[PDB]
C-alpha cells in the first residue's frame, strides 16, 4: 500500500531502471506494478513510463500503458499531450486498440481543456464514445462512463 | 544513432537536409572513439561521396569540409575527396567548396595549372575554382595563358579573371598590358571590358568607342556593353547618356528590350530629367505588360535604387502600376520604403485580397481565393505571408487570427509564425483587450501542438508580460506543454519569464526533485536543461532544496558531462558548505581541465 512515499519512489527507480532494459514479462509486470503503485507522487517516474510508452511486450503491451496510466492518472497534461500526440500521429496493429485505449485514456485523464481535443478533433480525420463524451463534455459534464472501457483495478 | 543521422544527411531540399544534419552531426559529435570514429566514418563518406557525386554526395561532402574545419589534414581529404569527384555544377561545387576550405599557393597552384591547362586543351570552372582558394604575378602570367586557352566555359574563365583582377587589386602595369593586349573576341572583350570598367582614361575612351559601336552577337553584346557602360560610369556622362537614350528608344520598341532598359537603369544609378522619367513610366508600363504578357520588374527596381525622384504623380503612378504587377513584390516594398512615405503608406494600405480599414465585417472566412489569373492558391501562401511580413514591415488581430489558423496547418509553417511575430509588434498596448489576450494564448497552446512552436515561443516570451500573467491557468497548461515536449530545454527559458507572481515556483521544485532522482546519459542531458531552467529561474530558493540538489550536482561531478560544470555553475549563479565542495571541485576542475576546458570555463 504505501510506505514509504520515498522507499517506493527510490525502489521504483530501480524498477523503472528494470523496465527501461522483448520479454513480455517485462511489459507485464510493468504495466501490472504501475497499476499497484497508483497514487501518487512519481512523476519522472511516470514521464518514463510516458517514455517508454512512446516506444510504440508489443502494441498492446503500450495500449496497456496508455490504460494503466489513465488510471493512476485519472498534472501531467505534459506527457499527456505527448503521448496524446504520439498516439494520434500512429492513428491515421494495434489501431482498433489503439483507438480504445487512447480514447479511454484521454476521457479519462481529461479534460476540462478543450484544447487537446479541438486538435484531436482534426489530428483524428481518419472512436465513439471518446467523440460522444467529448461532445457531451463540450456542451456540459457528465461523469464515469470510463467503467465502460476498462475494469481492474484488482483489490 | 550517428549513423542515421550520417546516411540521412549523405542521402539529403536535399540541400538544407545535409546541411543542418551534417552541421548537428559534427557538433554533437564533440570532437580511440571520437578520432577513430570520425576519421573512418567520414572518410569512407569522402571516398562514397566523391564516387557517388546528385550532389547530394556532393553536398554533404563539401559539408563535411566545413564541419571538419569548424591543416595537414585539410588539405588532404580536401584535395583527396574534391580530385576524387572532379576531373553538372559539381565543378564549381568542388571548386568552391576546396576554395573555402584552403583560404577563405603552391599545390594549390600546382594542381590549378594543371587540370585547369588539362581541360583547356581542346579548364574553366577549374581556373574559377583556384581563383576564388588563391583569393582572399603568377596569377597574371596564369590567367593570361589561360584566357589565351580557353577565350575565344569562358563564362567561368571569366569568373577566375574577374576574380584575379580582384585579387591583384605595379600589377596594374601587366593588368593594362594584357588589357590593351586583347584589346589589340566576344567573350573576352566582354569580360575584359566588364573587370576593366569594373576595377582609365583612354582606356574608358576606346571602351566607349567599341562598345557604343557594337551598340548601334545580340545578346552578348548587349550584357557586354550594358555592364561595361555602368561599371565605367561628364563626357564618360554625356556620351553615355547619348548612346543609352539611343539605344535604349532603339531596342524598345523594336530582349534587347531589359538589355538597354537595364544599362540605362545603371545609368540612372550611376546618376528635362522628368521627360527621361516619363519614358521611363511608359518603359514601365511596357515592362509590366512584358513580364505580364511572360506571366520583369527589375528596371523598376534598379531606377528606384537610381535615385527619389519624379514626385507622387509619376512616382504613384508607377506605384500603382507596378504594384499591379513574387518578391518583385518585395523589391517594391524596398522601393517604396526608400521613396518617401505616401506610396508608402498607401500600398501599405492596400494589403490586397482581401483587407482594408473600414470595417468589422467581412473578416473570417477569407476564404475566398479570388483567382484573377489564379492559382493553385499555395504559392500565394507563401507569399500570402510574406506579403503580410512586408505590410507589417482587432480588425489586424481577427484577420490575422483566422489567416494563421487556416495556413499554418497546414502544410507548411507560414502563417503561425508570421502573424505570431506581426501581432507581437502590433499591439500590446492595446490597453484593454480580452480578446487579444485570449486569442493570443490560444494560438500559443495552439503552437504547443515542432521548431515551430519553439521560435514562436520566443517571439511570445518577448511580447509576455502582464498577458502571460492573467494566462496563468493556460500559462500553466503552457508550462505542461513546456515540460512535455523535447529540446525542451527551449521550453525552459520561456518558463523562466513566467515568474513573479506565479504558483510556479512549487511544481518548478517539482521537476526539480525529478530531475535530482532521476539522476541516463540522455537523462543526464534533460537533466543540464533543467539546471539551465533553474538558472534562468533566478526567482528564488528553495533555499536549502536548492543546496542539497547542488549536493546531488556535486556528486554528479564524476565524469558525465559538461552537464555537471553548468550544474555547478548555475548552482552558484544562485547566488554558504560552500567551500569544502568549492576547493574540491575547483581545483580539481582546474587540473582537470584537460580535457574538457568547460570544466575549466565553469569553474570559473
Amino acid at each position: 500500500l504505501e510506505g514509504e512515499f520515498n522507499p517506493h519512489l527510490p525502489t521504483i527507480l530501480s524498477l523503472f531502471l528494470d523496465v527501461l532494459e522483448n520479454k513480455k514479462v517485462v511489459s507485464v509486470r510493468i504495466l501490472k506494478s504501475l497499476v499497484v503503485f497508483g497514487p501518487h507522487l512519481e512523476e519522472y517516474v511516470h514521464l518514463v513510463l510516458p517514455t517508454i510508452i512512446k516506444l510504440s511486450s508489443g502494441n498492446l503491451k503500450k495500449a496497456a500503458i496508455i490504460t494503466i496510466g489513465r488510471l493512476s492518472k485519472n498534472n501531467a497534461l505534459e506527457m499527456s499531450s505527448r503521448i496524446v500526440q504520439a498516439l494520434v500521429r500512429v492513428l491515421n496493429e494495434t489501431e482498433y486498440v489503439k483507438a480504445t485505449m487512447n480514447t479511454l485514456s484521454l476521457l479519462l485523464l481529461q479534460l476540462n481543456i478543450d484544447f487537446t481535443v479541438f486538435i484531436p478533433v482534426i489530428n483524428k480525420t481518419l472512436t465513439i464514445y471518446d467523440r460522444l463524451v467529448a461532445k457531451l463534455l463540450n456542451n456540459e459534464p457528465l461523469p464515469t462512463k470510463i467503467i465502460i472501457d476498462k475494469d481492474f483495478d484488482l483489490p | 544513432n550517428v549513423k542515421a543521422f550520417d546516411l540521412i544527411f549523405t542521402k539529403l531540399n536535399q540541400l538544407e537536409r545535409v546541411a543542418a544534419s551534417y552541421e548537428l552531426k559534427s557538433c554533437l559529435i564533440s570532437l580511440v572513439s571520437t578520432e577513430y570514429f570520425q576519421r573512418f566514418s567520414n572518410d569512407i563518406n569522402n571516398k562514397v561521396f566523391e564516387l557517388i557525386h546528385d550532389s547530394n554526395e556532393k553536398l554533404g561532402g563539401v559539408l563535411a569540409v566545413d564541419t571538419l574545419i569548424d591543416e595537414l589534414p585539410n588539405q588532404t581529404s580536401r584535395l583527396a575527396n574534391y580530385l576524387r569527384v572532379l576531373i553538372d555544377i559539381e565543378v564549381m561545387r568542388a571548386a568552391a567548396t576546396t576554395l573555402g576550405k584552403l583560404a577563405v599557393l603552391t599545390s594549390e597552384f600546382v594542381e590549378f595549372e594543371v587540370k585547369t591547362c588539362i581541360e583547356w586543351l581542346t579548364q574553366e570552372y577549374r581556373k574559377h575554382a583556384s581563383l576564388l582558394i588563391i583569393s582572399s604575378y603568377p596569377f597574371v602570367n596564369s590567367i593570361l595563358d589561360n584566357i589565351w586557352r580557353a577565350l575565344r566555359k569562358l563564362v567561368i574563365r571569366t569568373d577566375a579573371a574577374v576574380t584575379l583582377g580582384k585579387c591583384l587589386t605595379s600589377s596594374l602595369t601587366k593588368k593594362w598590358v594584357q588589357r590593351l593586349f586583347n584589346g589589340c573576341i566576344h567573350g573576352t572583350l566582354l569580360v575584359y571590358r566588364q573587370l576593366v570598367s569594373l576595377e582609365l582614361k583612354d582606356k574608358y575612351e576606346e571602351i566607349y568607342e567599341t562598345t557604343m559601336k557594337h551598340r548601334d552577337n545580340i545578346i552578348i553584346r548587349k550584357e557586354i556593353y550594358a555592364i561595361i557602360p555602368v561599371l565605367a560610369a561628364d563626357p564618360k556622362l554625356f556620351t553615355q547618356k547619348y548612346l543609352d537614350a539611343t539605344m535604349i528608344h532603339y531596342l524598345t520598341l523594336l530582349l534587347s528590350d531589359k538589355g538597354p532598359i537595364l544599362v540605362s537603369i545603371g545609368d540612372i544609378a550611376y546618376h528635362i530629367g522628368p521627360y527621361l522619367d516619363a519614358i521611363v513610366e511608359n518603359l514601365r508600363d511596357g515592362l509590366e505588360t512584358k513580364f505580364k504578357t511572360r506571366k520583369e520588374k527589375d528596371i523598376f527596381y534598379c531606377v528606384s535604387k537610381l535615385a527619389c525622384a519624379v514626385r507622387p504623380l509619376l512616382a504613384k503612378y508607377l506605384n500603382r502600376g507596378l504594384l499591379d504587377a513574387s518578391d518583385h513584390m518585395q523589391e517594391t516594398l524596398l522601393v517604396i520604403c526608400e521613396k518617401i512615405s505616401m506610396e508608402v503608406t498607401v500600398n501599405e494600405k492596400l494589403l490586397n485580397i482581401i483587407c482594408l480599414v473600414l470595417s468589422g465585417e467581412k473578416f473570417r472566412p477569407p476564404g475566398s481565393p479570388t483567382p484573377m489569373k489564379s492559382l493553385s492558391s499555395e504559392t500565394a501562401r507563401a507569399y500570402r505571408d510574406q506579403s503580410l511580413l512586408r505590410k507589417t514591415g482587432t480588425l489586424d488581430a481577427m484577420i490575422l487570427r483566422k489567416a494563421l489558423r487556416m495556413l499554418s496547418d497546414i502544410k507548411p509553417k507560414y502563417s503561425l509564425t508570421e502573424f505570431i511575430r506581426r501581432v507581437i509588434i502590433s499591439y500590446m498596448e492595446h490597453d484593454n483587450m480580452q480578446v487579444r489576450k485570449l486569442a493570443a494564448l490560444t494560438s500559443c497552446d495552439l503552437f504547443v501542438k515542432s521548431l515551430y512552436a519553439l521560435n514562436v515561443v520566443s517571439e511570445v516570451l518577448s511580447k509576455l508580460l502582464t498577458v502571460a500573467i492573467t494566462d496563468p491557468v493556460a500559462e500553466i497548461r503552457l508550462e505542461i506543454l513546456k515540460h512535455l515536449d523535447r529540446l525542451s530545454q527551449p521550453d525552459n527559458t520561456k518558463l523562466l519569464f513566467m515568474a513573479l507572481n506565479d504558483e510556479v515556483f512549487a511544481i518548478q521544485m517539482e521537476a526539480m526533485k525529478i530531475c535530482g532522482r532521476l539522476a541516463v546519459i540522455p537523462s543526464l542531458r534533460k537533466t543540464l536543461i533543467q539546471l539551465l531552467t533553474e538558472l534562468k529561474h533566478s526567482k528564488m530558493t528553495r533555499k536549502k532544496e536548492e543546496c542539497a540538489s547542488l549536493l546531488c550536482t556535486l556528486i554528479s561531478s564524476s565524469s558525465d558531462v559538461t552537464k555537471p560544470y553548468l550544474e555547478p555553475v548555475i548552482e552558484i549563479l544562485l547566488p554558504s558548505a560552500v567551500a569544502s565542495t568549492a576547493l574540491k571541485a575547483l581545483g580539481e576542475i582546474s587540473v582537470v581541465g584537460g580535457e574538457d576546458m568547460l570544466p575549466f570555463l565553469d569553474e570559473l
